[PDB]
């Protein structure tokens, strides 16, 4: 996600508003981030009780 | 040459034992990384046309192939716990299904685009 973000950022001007492609990339980044954070949270409670 | 090299590189994950999970995942994901990096570099050459050429189609098929290898290993690791009878012959099937499918793709692509 970061490497594609750079390879996308090498093309456009520096506009302050958020574009549609910026919203989509941020949504995708937040989804991947939430998946990794979810894995962290399921790795934390894993030892106390394996049902969760 | 580099995209076919990266695809043949992604192929080698089938020869690794299905128990070494970090090994096969690392190979597959590193291959998706290099394919992603390679895609943008080639595409810069020509303008930002909206139709598909015979070169972004090629890198798209290579990227889906690498992706297909990785998700196939994902289903393999999912299925080894459920039923081993189906997951035993998955690698033996993949080792012959991926190179033949790629050679037929190469055949059809090169013939269809060099006849024109
Ligand atoms: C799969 C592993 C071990 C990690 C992951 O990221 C890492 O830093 C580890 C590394 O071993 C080294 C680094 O190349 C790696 C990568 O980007 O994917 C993987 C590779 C291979």
């Amino acid at each position: 996600m970061t490497t594609i973000n750079t390879h996308l950022r090498e093309t456009l001007p520096k506009i302050p508003y958020v574009k549609a492609i910026d919203m989509y990339l941020m949504g995708c980044f937040v989804f991947v981030f939430m998946a990794l954070l979810e894995y962290a949270l399921v790795n934390y409670i894993f030892f106390s009780q394996p049902a969760r | 040459i580099p995209c076919t090299l990266i695809v043949v590189l992604s192929w080698v994950s089938f020869w690794i034992n299905k128990d070494a999970v970090p090994a096969r995942t690392s190979l597959g994901i590193t291959t998706v990384l290099t394919m992603t990096t390679l895609s943008t570099i080639a595409r810069k050459s020509l303008p930002k046309v909206s139709y598909v050429t015979a070169m972004d189609l090629f890198v798209s098929v290579c990227f889906i192939f690498v992706f297909s290898a990785l998700v196939e290993y994902g289903t393999l690791h999912y299925f080894v716990s459920s039923q081993p009878a189906r997951a035993a012959k998955m690698d033996s099937y993949a080792r012959i299904f991926f190179p033949t499918a790629f050679c037929l793709f190469n055949l059809v692509y090169w013939v269809s685009y060099l006849y024109l």
